């Protein structure tokens, strides 16, 4: 009977490369005459729920819809109509979504993390963090690309957004990534792709390498004598 | 027929293997000498590679006449499918290097070159080698066709990791120049001394990293330890066509 | 448009009507085909030495 | 009607040593009696003009001249004027051309950057720019030079002359040599060559190669 409706984030939009809308009744068996329907806060019908999802046998219908013309307009914050009708409800349910407003735009900023020494004496694995901070909106896509191509999404673990405590709009994230030993003595280069609102290009890279982190100077000076 | 297996530059990871000589010169300079900027498409690709697998086929029968040259034209099939693969073991070498490094082009062309019911499937991967792989598996059949020209079925060799080819060869090897060694005694008696020790240590170094019974080595060893009834052997029974763990190897010659 | 619209290839035309026009003048115009796709290669480059010695 | 005429410039006086004029008439009479001849301010008749192109076939009209001119009379100042009368249309015209004077003048600083480590890490080619800066006439012809014979001019390219961002009236270049990168590996030295009127002389050379740009590493002491 209930129906959820939930609107895309910034991740699925940039994965996905299209907006893709959900009006989700929950509650709800199979029956017949079941209508849903996105249409236009102006009125009208802008897609129609073509290929529509099987029922869920446990009680769940998806009804999902693609708004995928209309990138730009989901992001102007335009209200959404979805149009839930049955034979045993008289009056329509309706579920409106819209893009939020109001709340700050501080841009991250990603500082890479080389592996530390003590880690590489083992000679195991070494693990590289990308500790993504000070984002004011808690929506980031974290991706790890080797030599112009994006690694699995297997081999790294992202954090979900936790609350910062010096200050109460910004927030932090982080990832790893676990590099073989041989690979990062080879001396490749791994990057940090960080997808974000408030960024003016909405994407930044930054990379690492073995050379990243060396000492510069070695000043010795041996003193051997023979009288003390 | 020295397989240098010091360190060295031969393998850079530390755990010891000892290189087969027909991996050594090899005639790889077609792929070497690639221009990536006249070649951008997989119909050009094809033709130097089939072109590299005319010259190994007719350099190792030029190399034999100075079915055992099958043997070798077979391994020589697999070494070349794991090159072109990316999975070779053989980075130390200088020379092929830069052939891994300009393969990355190609292929990266090649990538960037696809649509879009192919680069859903295609897109995440790393350096490129599952394409490659696919590209390799879907072009397979026509390279050994081109290779057997000097002098029927595909192999299945190459699907077959490097180190455990590495030791067929080594077999092979060994029985071979065993039967080549012999067929008074005092002239001949002191060559076999020096004929053991030359490879006496060669044999205990690998059996130290036979155990933990790569990423995809592990897998193709768990599925053959269920079949062939000798899961856990230093022995593998494969075209071994003599006695092995030890038997005749060691101070035979007393 | 959106760029959905541009990218797909969506053939549009463009229609002008005037007075001294005896006939309407109509162009098309649509994402070229055909092309190949490559990707730049940046390597930014540091100053030379000679030049920060005049400061 | 419309007759052109294109004045010498470095590219020409310099590669070839000949400041030749030329005669370019377009988008006239195909074939018809055509006058094609260069006269000096003074007035004295030029020598032959030979070659003269073949009729365009998209009706268009193509005549070529050339007049050898002595190299300080075209900078003394003396205007020339091409003549091109027609049948077709009987009014003769006479087109006067000469150099910009007045200008001001300015030296390049010719600067060659070495190629960065990853391009070399590619294992392809390198290549090498050379920043010509700071020249204001707007003009210049850049030339390599491999170990002091000619170098191919497939092997280079050449940007126009564009403003300097932050000089008003300078101007600035580019060139990228694409030397092999095995080639680079074993020592060859390349130089640039830059023609232009404020040097001193003619042209001024520059050179890098990997010796260039190594600083001193090993401060080994020995103290008694
Ligand atoms: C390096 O060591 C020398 C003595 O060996 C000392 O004089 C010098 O100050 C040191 N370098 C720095 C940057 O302090
Ligand atoms: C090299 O050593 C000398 C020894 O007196 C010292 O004066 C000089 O500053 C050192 N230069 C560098 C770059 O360390």
């Amino acid at each position: 009977i209930r129906v959820f409706a939930i609107p895309p984030s910034f991740a699925s939009i940039f994965l996905t490369k299209s907006t893709k809308l959900t009006c989700l009744v929950t509650d709800l068996t199979t029956y017949d005459s079941v209508t849903i329907s996105w249409t236009r806060q102006n009125g009208e019908a802008v897609k129609t729920h073509t290929n529509i999802s099987e029922s869920h046998p446990n009680a769940t219908f998806s009804a999902v819809g693609e708004a995928s013309i209309c990138e730009d307009d989901w992001n102007s914050g335009e209200r959404f109509t979805c149009t839930v009708t049955h034979t045993d409800l008289p009056s329509p349910l309706k579920q409106t979504i819209s893009r939020p407003k109001g709340v700050a735009l501080h841009r991250p900023d990603v500082y890479l993390l080389p592996p530390a020494r003590e880690q590489l004496n083992l000679r195991e694995s070494a693990t590289i963090t990308c500790l993504v901070t000070g984002f004011s909106p808690a929506d980031v896509f974290v991706q790890w690309m080797q030599r112009g191509q994006p690694l699995s999404p297997e081999k790294y673990v992202t954090s979900a957004p936790m609350p910062e405590p010096q200050a109460p709009g910004r927030y932090f994230a982080h990832s790893i990534l676990t590099v073989s030993e041989e690979e990062w003595n080879t001396g490749e280069t791994y990057t940090c792709v960080v997808a974000h609102e408030a960024l003016p290009n909405r994407v930044t890279e930054r990379t690492v390498d073995k050379s990243t982190g060396k000492p510069t100077l070695y000043n010795v000076s041996l003193v051997m004598s023979d009288t003390a | 027929d020295e397989w240098d297996c010091n360190k060295g530059t031969n393998k850079l990871y530390e755990n010891d293997i000892c290189l087969p000589p027909r991996r050594k010169h090899m005639c790889t300079k077609q792929l070497e000498n690639i221009s990536t900027a006249s070649i951008t498409t997989t119909d050009d690709l094809l033709k130097e590679v089939l072109i590299t697998a005319v010259n190994e086929g007719k350099r190792l029968k030029q190399q034999w006449e100075k079915h055992f040259l099958c043997d070798a034209m077979k391994y020589s099939f697999a070494d070349l499918a794991d090159i072109i693969r990316g999975t070779d073991i053989w980075k130390g070498n200088r020379e092929q290097q830069k052939i891994q490094e300009r393969l990355v082009k190609i292929f990266r062309n090649i990538y960037d070159n696809l649509e879009k019911d192919e680069y859903e499937k295609y897109k995440y991967g790393t350096k490129y080698q599952n394409l490659r792989s696919a590209w390799w598996d879907a072009h397979r059949k026509k390279i050994w066709n081109a290779m057997t020209c000097s002098a029927k079925e595909p192999p299945v060799y190459d699907y077959v990791p490097q180190i455990l080819r590495w030791i067929t060869e080594w077999s092979e090897h060994f029985c071979e120049l065993q039967e080549k060694n012999y067929y008074t005694c005092k002239t001949k008696c002191e060559e076999y001394s020096k004929f053991i020790k030359k490879w006496n240590s060669q044999y205990i170094n690998l059996e130290k990293k036979f155990k933990e019974l790569d990423e995809n080595l592990i897998q193709f060893l768990q599925n053959v330890k269920s079949e062939c009834n000798e899961p856990n052997t230093v022995d593998k029974y494969l075209m071994y066509t003599s006695d092995c763990r030890r038997v005749k190897f060691s101070n035979t010659i007393d």
